[PDB]
């Protein structure tokens, strides 16, 4: 199922996309720090991950290039992406890390990867995965992780739920650092994400250190029972670039308000 | 050693002793580094190779050695990382015993790790080989043959060698530290994972987040620290310092100094606390006031 | 030369240990794989396990696993199986043969009758 | 584990003739080398060929042993008096080794 | 191979120290007196010059 892509609706940031910078527990104190952000208000693209055709979604599955860093929203109701792929060349010649949402297992894998030209998995374990779909050839194999995945954060515990994940995924000194932080939506809002402030707190530290330039939405997509239906919900893509904020910290150490510096005058003064 | 097998060693929290624990394992030489420093040193893609040896030229297996089997059945650059471990496997190797052949007919000299996994009827002679096995054309193989009986040499020798990668990604490999006990209410120096520091530690109120491992006070200098080994959080207080200041009525009325100990409890410190040590501070029979 | 002498038959009732003894004779006795196997009247036979002199290294047979006891004595060069007590089912021909993991005749002993009768 | 069907039982025929020892296995195991054992009546058996079929040190050239896998059969090409006890195969170098159940030799009844 | 270097020590000696001690260098917690095997071998290397 391969359609034309479209250009990305582009909506404002907000605040959004504020992570803790590091395990340091600050109480009641405002902080500043210069580090790689999403800009306040700042204007982002985001497709639906959508995936489909024939009325039934539109396929959108572009690898778009990794740059300094990718901010990565994530409303869908069920597991309508599961993984991610990370790779500066996306061929068996290179290494390449793969993310997984599937069971119990991160499978956060940095190898050979021959990739399929789209790499679709399966969104529900048929009646069983894709993953040999996904990936033409799994050649040689640099480390393997296995642990509880970023999203299970289920969608049965109530209604007009559509799991929201925020991610942010920068890789620094041969250190892949995912931060993640996941909300109760409570209500649909079928416009954009909340403009509410909330922080990422850093899920995990990847030590492999090969570089990644160009990064792939792994979906996932399990069959037609039309080739294969997962859904449409909204995903957002942004990269965020180094500038200085002014963080609140309560006294439980939570960031509960941060400033841009830049991006209005009332800003510097504070 | 004809066929030997690879293996790589990452993300591993590597301890030695187990290896010196062992009783038939009676060669620990490492041509490369010292045994010493072997379980602190840190690495990475470590490189881990096995083999049968007859243990009569495990001398040749050393590198910079030349033998049949060092000429094909097994390469060690001369260069070497880490160790060349051998122990004595006579007592299962031994029957005899004819399985693990080695391979003492080759072209020329194999490549610092080559492996030579194809058996070609050897044309050492001048004729071709065509026709399978003949006048001056051999099998490689030749089979290791270990009779119990055949002690002295040839005998069953398990020859493990370790080769360590230099550092080409951040160091995955090494072994434990960090690892003494813990104490509390005290004038201590820390090393809290990595983080050194001198204090009084105690139990704390403070609350951390899971993600959260120590905190700073508002003047950015690490106030409490979460215990790695315990989830516990515990407040570092710096140990108790202060100015001396003396009150002295003139060196000619009399010779009686009056000692201030500013800002600190008479409690915290009194005259058993060193710092000016030959200072008695007298004693506590002489009168103690506490001032702001 | 390489001989491995056994005990003499014996008869007794069930429930007493029995210290079995072969002999070895003619070879190392560390250097060599000992080890036992046992035959039913008119049955196949069977391994029991495997004895390293040099270590005391029993790998016991994993059905007769705790069964009884394997053991030897390197001073003497003897097999010493205590076979734990006896059960009346015991009354076996027991073979104490030299073999190992690679489970090679080697040389069989004379073998004794072991009788567990009232 | 692999379990050793020495058939046929029993093999009747005339002194210096051809047998055959077919030690059928539950499973392959060629690399065992499995092992068959000669035992005289009231004797200690003797490892009649081991190696799969490497001829055992003082054996006569008669015997020889042959198959692989789950099949291993052992020829006695003459047929010799002394020829006449019972014959086992035994698992060589597999886990905790298992006989056979046995095959003997006649002539007439 | 008459030159020799101390392949193993205690610790580091003290700017412009001398050290002449030759005895079995002790890796191991069992004491091996006069023993060179497993954690206990002779810190002396021959220098082996070629
Ligand atoms: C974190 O902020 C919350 C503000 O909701 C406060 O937590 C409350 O603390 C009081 C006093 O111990 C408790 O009785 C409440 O049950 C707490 N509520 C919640 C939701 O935890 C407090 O200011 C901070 N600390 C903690 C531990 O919550
Ligand atoms: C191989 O496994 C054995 C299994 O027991 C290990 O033996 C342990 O260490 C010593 C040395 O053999 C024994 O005396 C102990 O009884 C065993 N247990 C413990 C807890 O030490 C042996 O160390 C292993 N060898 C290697 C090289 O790993
Ligand atoms: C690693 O940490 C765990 C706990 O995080 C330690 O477990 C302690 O001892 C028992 C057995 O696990 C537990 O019931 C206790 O609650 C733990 N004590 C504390 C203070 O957490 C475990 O001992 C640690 N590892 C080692 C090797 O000591
Ligand atoms: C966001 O940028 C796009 C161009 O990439 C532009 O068309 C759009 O108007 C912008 N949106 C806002 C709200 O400024
Ligand atoms: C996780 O690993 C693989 C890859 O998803 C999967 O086949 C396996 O069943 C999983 N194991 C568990 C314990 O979830
Ligand atoms: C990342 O890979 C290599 C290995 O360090 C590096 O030299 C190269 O510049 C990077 N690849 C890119 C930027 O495409
Ligand atoms: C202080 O002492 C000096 C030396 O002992 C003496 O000369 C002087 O008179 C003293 N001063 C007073 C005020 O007594």
């Amino acid at each position: 199922t391969t359609r034309t892509q479209l250009p990305p609706a582009y909506t404002n940031s907000f605040t959004r996309g504020v992570y803790y910078p590091d395990k340091v527990f600050r109480s009641s104190v405002l902080h500043s720090t210069q580090d790689l952000f999403l800009p306040f208000f700042s204007n982002v693209t985001w497709f639906h991950v959508i995936s489909g055709t024939n009325g039934t979604k539109r396929f959108d599955n572009p690898v778009l290039p990794f740059n300094d860093g990718v901010y990565f929203a994530s409303i869908e109701k069920s597991n309508i992406i599961r993984g991610w792929i990370f790779g500066t060349t996306l061929d068996s010649k290179t290494q390449s890390l793969l993310i997984v949402n599937n069971a119990t297992n991160v499978v956060i894998k940095v190898c050979e990867f021959q990739f399929c030209n789209d790499p679709f998995l399966d969104h529900k374990n048929n009646k069983m995965e894709s993953e040999f779909r996904v990936y033409s050839s799994a050649n040689n194999c640099t480390f393997e992780y296995v642990s509880q995945p970023f999203l299970m954060d289920l969608e049965g515990k109530q209604g007009n739920f559509k799991n929201l994940r925020e991610f942010v995924f920068k890789n620094i000194d041969g250190y892949f650092k995912i931060y993640s932080k996941h909300t109760p939506i409570i209500v649909r809002e079928p416009e954009d994400l909340p403009q509410g402030f909330s922080a990422l707190e850093p899920l995990v530290d990847l030590p492999i250190g090969i570089n990644i330039t160009r990064f792939q939405t792994l979906l996932a997509l399990h069959r037609s029972y039309s080739g294969w239906t997962a859904g449409a919900a909204a995903y957002y893509v942004g990269y965020l670039q180094p500038r200085t904020f002014l963080l609140k910290y309560n006294e439980n150490g939570t960031i509960t308000d941060a400033v841009d510096c830049a991006l209005d005058p009332l800003s510097e003064t504070k | 050693v004809y066929a030997w097998n690879r293996k790589r060693i990452s993300n591993c929290v590597a301890d030695y002793s187990v290896l010196y624990n062992l009783a038939p394992f009676f060669t620990f030489k490492c041509y490369g580094v010292s045994p010493t420093k072997l379980n602190d040193l840190c690495f990475t893609n470590v490189y881990a190779d096995s083999f049968v040896i007859r243990g009569d030229e495990v001398r040749q297996i050393a590198p910079g050695q030349t033998g049949n089997i060092a000429d094909y059945n097994y390469k060690l650059p001369d260069d070497f990382t880490g160790c060349v471990i051998a122990w004595n496997s006579n007592k299962l190797d031994s029957k005899g015993n004819y399985n693990y052949l080695y391979r003492l007919f080759r072209k020329s000299n194999l490549k610092p790790f080559e492996r030579d996994i194809s058996t070609e009827i050897y044309q050492a002679g001048n004729k071709p080989c065509n026709g399978v096995a003949g006048f001056n054309c051999y099998f490689p193989l030749r089979s290791y043959s270990f009779r119990p009986t055949y002690g002295v040499g040839h005998q069953p020798y398990r020859v493990v060698v370790l080769s360590f990668e230099l550092l080409h990604a951040p160091a995955t490999v090494c072994g434990p530290k960090k690892s003494t006990n813990l104490v509390k209410n005290k004038c201590v120096n820390f090393n809290f994972n990595g983080l050194k520091g001198t204090g009084v530690l105690t139990e704390s109120n403070k609350k951390f987040l899971p993600f959260q491992q120590f905190g700073r006070d508002i003047a950015d200098t690490t106030d409490a620290v979460r215990d790695p080994q315990t989830l516990e959080i515990l407040d570092i207080t710096p140990c108790s310092f202060g100015g001396v200041s003396v009150i002295t009525p003139g060196t000619n009325t009399s010779n009686q100094v009056a000692v201030l100990y500013q800002g600190v409890n008479c409690t915290e410190v009194p005259v058993a606390i060193q710092l000016t040590p030959t200072w008695r501070v007298y004693s506590t029979g002489s009168n103690v006031f506490q001032t702001r | 030369e390489v001989q491995l002498v056994q005990s003499g038959a014996e008869v007794k009732k069930p429930g007493e240990s029995l210290k079995i003894s072969c002999k070895g004779s003619g070879f190392s006795f560390t250097s060599y794989w000992i080890g036992w196997v046992r035959q039913m009247p008119g049955k196949g036979l069977e391994w029991m396990g495997i004895i390293y002199p040099g270590d005391s290294d029993t790998r016991y047979s994993p059905s007769f696993q705790g069964q009884v006891t394997i053991s030897a004595d390197k001073s003497i060069s003897t097999a010493y199986l205590q076979w734990s007590s006896l059960k009346a089912s015991d009354t076996a021909m027991y073979y104490c043969a030299r073999g190992g993991y690679e489970d090679v005749f080697d040389i069989w002993g004379q073998g004794t009758m072991v009788t567990v009768s009232s | 584990e692999i379990v050793l069907t020495q058939s046929p039982g029993t093999l009747s025929l005339s002194p210096g003739g051809r047998a055959t020892l077919s030690c059928r296995a539950s499973q392959s195991v060629s690399s065992s080398y499995l092992a068959w054992y000669q035992q005289k009546p009231g004797q200690a058996p003797r490892l009649l060929i081991y190696g799969a079929s490497s001829r055992a040190t003082g054996i006569p050239d008669r015997f020889s042993g042959s198959g692989s896998g789950t099949d291993f059969t052992l020829t006695i090409s003459r047929l010799e008096p002394e020829d006449f006890a019972v014959y086992y195969c035994q698992q060589y170098g597999s886990s905790p080794p298992t006989f056979g159940q046995g095959t003997k030799v006649e002539i007439k009844r």
